[PDB]
């Protein structure tokens, strides 16, 4: 199955600690974010559609909250 | 059905929640002056905005939404699902929901995937991740289970105004949608313009046969009708005689609805070589 | 320069030029084969434009007229999202998010060198400053940042850590300030050349992406509004849209001579450097070399890497070093490589040899890529080769005719040394120091490893049991050890050159070995299915170590030691081929014979070879 940087369609195609996110105009397996690392949070609604450099979701038991501007993965 | 567009741009319903279960209550459009979209920016009810908190789609994104650092959310509306759009379904990999064939395209739309699957003679067409198209004649595209329509809201790589599935989530369409011609034998179904939900191409001449054996009359309605030019026109013909019943062009809009006492009508469409537009969506309803 | 400053910008399938005026003429640059152009820079002196292609995985260049379309870099690139032109030194800098490398070469492409490789996590944008000798780049890691270093990859430091995914890094050279767009917060910020005095220029922008500056204005691109806009660089007001209806505009730039101003020692005679001239902030400049090359004590000239390890994939031949700084493996830029099967290196002339499996030919080229030459062509179907460095020959096995054929480096054939009806020679490794060659004879039902002299005489079966697919061979001439790997049995074994002392080195966590080579006191091997280069200590002091991973389609691996020219000439076949016409053999007592192939016989000269 897919390694880091390999072309994917779904997150199921990638390995255990990776998710399928879009880079330019094709999707590649990128690593899931751990606690402290910067996560995506869209200001405008159209910016979700225009995003061609997608980050993966925060890991198990992590939420994309604001730093204490940018957002980082932090526990509940 | 309250929507006949791919992104619920024509939605004027009464749902004021992001979801009917576990959702958040929407803010009113006549008190969202912090944000771009409100009643002061858009008087005369442009884009369905008014003194209410019902979900809308004025900005031309992939689905209806409302204000609620999360200051907005997509609205999971059950009624807002265009006839032809069979639903948002899960994809767990091997085998996929639709097993016929597949391609990838950096210019992918809902129609370009549909036109590919229709060209290979498959009844269903499914878009995934914005760019991945899938085709098949599989009756069990629902095998992995139905997902919420909000989970199929990744932009189509060709057109940002349309939804094209998501991460392990496939939005399906019947390949009759946006076909240049086709046969319709159901009690009630919808006939779109060629190339829908993209803008209809120039120089198209397409005709759809609506024939319902037993029907005393057929109730034609036009929920969507965006035809640009006077040279562009939608015509209803008597199936038996080929007599032109009605003519609808840019400077002659149809009514809300009208009845034709026939069991056999031929809808026609003619597109000129000047300007393109969103097109139309003719909902018919046979009566016995 | 007297021409007015005009604005260039890349847009996926094409690159277009416009004026600074609002709604003025918009013309595409006549380019060919451009799929997905991303980064963009220029050279006003040469009247040339440079751009990176993330679909092609290349860095190209051409003149403003469209002519002279040539790919400057087209190997070892995954996502070259950042790129910039060193106009003074005549160098091409770029950053790659996929490979995680900030590299540099000449503008034409030769003499590539990696500047930063350790501790990189997706370096996006890139802005040079060869007048001052600094380079600035944005980084898109888990903790995004904007780092600074000298243009020789020295004095690396984080300039502003607290920042999102910064893009369109551009230097205001007149007032000394750095400008960049932020994709997370959707704003254009500005700071001085040390990353302090940080001020927000424009905050109320929907999706600002590309960026550049000129005179007293900044010019940026917007994905949401689909436009190229400008505003006052300091204030952020006096805003005017230059162009509209532009979908997916990647990079934007100002083509003018005043943008590429300043001077350094590298502009004058390339700083007397043999390969690269790299500017630095303290001391003017420093002479760099290509990847792996050693800069000599004079601080000018370079020498190619003394010792290195070559490993080949299906579509490429790589090269790596054993440095303390874990210097990254590069792809050697040979255009002729399509489908390689085996490899071998000639350390005397410093040139690389390989077998093309599809086209069926033994080709030759130096590590640069130039001086390409086919030595064997057709039917003939080469399987594996082994170079006799002393006698100037290649000993190779043919899958078609089933023979050990020997051929000169220049092209002309010596002859067949081993042939049989039932014999099938496949793997081949020579040992001209002792005067023997070792090969796997894959006969039907009974595979076996065999030794023979380099003319085909003194044949003997070393091992005929405990074998299934003898796939790869390797030997150590100093310690006198032979090594072989088995594909089906999943193991690597070892013995003496005689055949005694058969020991299994490793027979666990191995799937498909396809190559062996000895480096100092370590037995390097390659696994195709595991996709890993691994090694074990032959002495048995240190354990099994994984060198690299995730290398798809591994074919063959080969170590290269520096050739000791004095100790080389102590071999009696080194000079004049030992006086022989064809094969030069070494006796057991260190004396040389002269032998011939199958079809020839040794004459009364005991040097020349004639037919029976
Ligand atoms: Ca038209």
């Amino acid at each position: 199955k897919g390694q880091e940087g390999s072309v994917c369609l779904r997150s199921s195609d990638c390995a255990s600690g990776l998710c399928c996110a879009r880079h330019f105009w094709s999707k590649i397996c990128k690593p899931v974010l751990k606690e402290g690392q910067v996560c995506t949070k869209h200001r405008r609604k159209g910016s979700h559609g225009l995003e061609i450099f997608q980050r993966c979701y925060c890991g198990e038991g992590l939420s994309c909250r604001i730093q204490k501007r940018l957002h980082t993965c932090q526990r509940h | 059905p309250e929507c006949f567009t791919a992104n619920g741009a024509d939605y004027r319903g009464t749902q004021n929640w992001t979801a009917l279960q576990g959702g958040k209550p929407c803010l009113f459009w006549n008190e969202t002056f912090q944000h771009p979209y409100n009643t002061l920016k858009y008087p005369n009810g442009e884009g369905g905005l008014g003194e209410h908190n019902y979900c809308r789609n004025p900005d031309g994104d992939v689905s209806p939404w409302c204000y609620v650092g999360v200051y907005w959310k997509y609205c999971e509306i059950p009624a807002c699902q265009m006839p032809g759009n069979l639903g948002c379904y899960k994809d767990h990999g091997n085998p996929p929901p639709l097993t016929g064939t597949s391609k990838t395209s950096n210019k992918l739309t809902i129609q370009t995937c549909i036109s590919f699957c229709r060209s290979q003679r498959f009844k269903f067409a499914g878009m995934e991740s914005g760019y991945a198209c899938f085709c098949g004649n599989n009756p069990d595209y629902w095998k992995y289970g139905e997902a919420a329509s909000t989970e199929c809201n990744s932009v189509c790589f060709g057109d940002h105004t349309q939804p094209c599935g998501g991460d392990g989530r496939i939005i399906l369409f019947d390949t009759l949608v946006g076909a240049c011609g086709g046969n319709y034998s159901a009690m009630s179904s919808v006939v779109y313009s060629p190339d829908f939900p993209d803008t209809y191409a120039t120089g198209r001449v397409c005709y759809w046969t609506i024939r319902v054996p037993g029907a005393s009359h057929i109730h034609f309605s036009f929920p969507l009708f965006d035809i640009r030019d006077s040279a562009d026109m939608v015509e209803l013909l008597d199936g038996y005689t080929h007599r032109v019943l009605a003519r609808f062009h840019g400077r002659s809009r149809p009514p809300l609805s009208f009845n034709v006492s026939l069991d056999f009508v031929i809808l026609y469409f003619f597109s000129d070589r000047i300007n393109q537009a969103q097109g139309f969506a003719v909902l018919y309803q046979a009566v016995k | 320069a007297d021409p007015e400053a005009f604005l260039l910008f890349s847009r996926r399938a094409d690159i277009r030029r416009i004026s600074l005026e609002t709604n003025n003429n918009n013309v595409a640059i006549p380019l060919t084969g451009v799929k997905e152009a991303s980064a963009l820079d220029f050279d006003v002196t040469d009247n040339r434009i440079y751009w990176t292609d993330i679909s092609l995985k290349t860095i190209s260049r051409a003149f403003m007229n469209g002519s002279a379309l040539e790919h400057v870099v087209e190997f070892g690139l995954d996502y070259p999202e950042g790129m910039a032109v060193d106009w003074l030194g005549k160098n091409l800098y770029w950053a790659d998010t996929g490979t995680n490398r900030i590299e540099v070469s000449k503008l034409d492409g030769q003499h590539r060198q990696v500047l930063v490789w350790k501790d990189l996590d997706s370096p996006r944008a890139l802005a040079l400053d060869p007048a001052e000798g600094f380079m600035y780049w944005t980084e898109w890691g888990g903790k995004p940042k904007i780092d600074r270093a000298a243009m020789d990859g020295s004095e690396r430091t984080t300039l502003v850590p607290n920042v999102g995914r910064a893009n369109g890094l551009t230097i205001d050279y007149a007032k000394r300030r750095l400008y960049w767009t932020d994709l997370d917060t959707n704003l254009i910020e500005s700071s001085n050349m040390l990353g302090l005095n940080r001020e927000v220029i424009a905050d109320d922008l929907p999706h600002p992406f590309g960026l550049t500056q000129y005179q007293d204005y900044i010019y940026w691109t917007d994905w949401s509004r689909r436009s190229i806009e400008r505003a006052n660089k300091t204030s952020g007001q006096n805003r005017t849209i230059i162009q509209g209806h532009l979908d997916y505009v990647m990079d934007i730039l100002v083509f003018h001579s005043s943008r590429q101003s300043g001077w350094n020692e590298c502009a004058s005679s390339n700083g007397h450097c043999s390969h690269l001239c790299l500017a630095v902030p303290v001391g003017g400049f420093v002479c760099g070399c290509p990847a792996h090359y050693s800069l000599n004590a004079d601080n000018r000239t370079c020498s190619a890497p003394t010792t290195f390890l070559l490993f080949s994939q299906k579509s490429a031949i790589n090269r790596m070093v054993i440095d303390e700084q874990q210097s990254p493996d590069i792809i050697l830029p040979i255009h002729s490589l399509r489908n390689v099967r085996a490899i071998d290196y000639d350390p005397l002339d410093k040139q690389l040899y390989w077998i093309d499996s599809r086209q069926n030919m033994i080709r030759k080229a130096q590590e640069d890529g130039s001086q390409g030459f086919t030595v064997v062509v057709s039917e003939i179907q080469p399987y594996d080769l082994s170079i006799d460095i002393y006698s100037r020959y290649i000993y190779w096995t043919c899958e078609a005719t089933n023979v050990i054929n020997v051929t000169r480096l220049d092209g002309r054939s010596v002859g067949v040394v081993l042939k049989g009806e039932q014999d099938r020679p496949r793997a081949i490794v020579v040992n001209p120091e002792k005067g023997y060659m070792y090969f796997t004879n894959l006969q039907e039902r009974s595979p076996k490893i065999e030794r023979a002299a380099l003319d085909g005489t003194e044949r003997e079966v070393l091992f005929f049991s405990g074998l299934s697919k003898p796939i790869a061979l390797a030997l150590d001439s100093r310690l006198g050890k032979l090594f072989w790997a088995d594909s089906d049995l999943r193991r690597i074994e070892s013995s003496d050159l005689s055949g005694a002392n058969r020991i299994v080195l490793e027979d666990s966590n191995i799937l498909q070995p396809v190559g062996l080579t000895v480096f100092e006191n370590w037995l390097y091997w390659i696994d195709k299915q595991q996709q890993m280069i691994e090694k074990i200590d032959m002495t048995g002091r240190e354990g099994r170590t994984k060198v690299q991973a995730r290398i798809a389609q591994l074919s063959d691996i080969h170590a290269v030691k520096e050739l000791n020219l004095q100790e080389y000439r102590q071999h009696p076949c080194a000079q004049d081929n030992g006086g022989c016409s064809h094969i030069c053999l070494v006796k057991g007592d260190g004396t040389t014979r002269c032998s011939c192939p199958m079809h020839l016989v040794l004459l009364q000269d005991e040097l020349s070879c004639g037919e029976p």
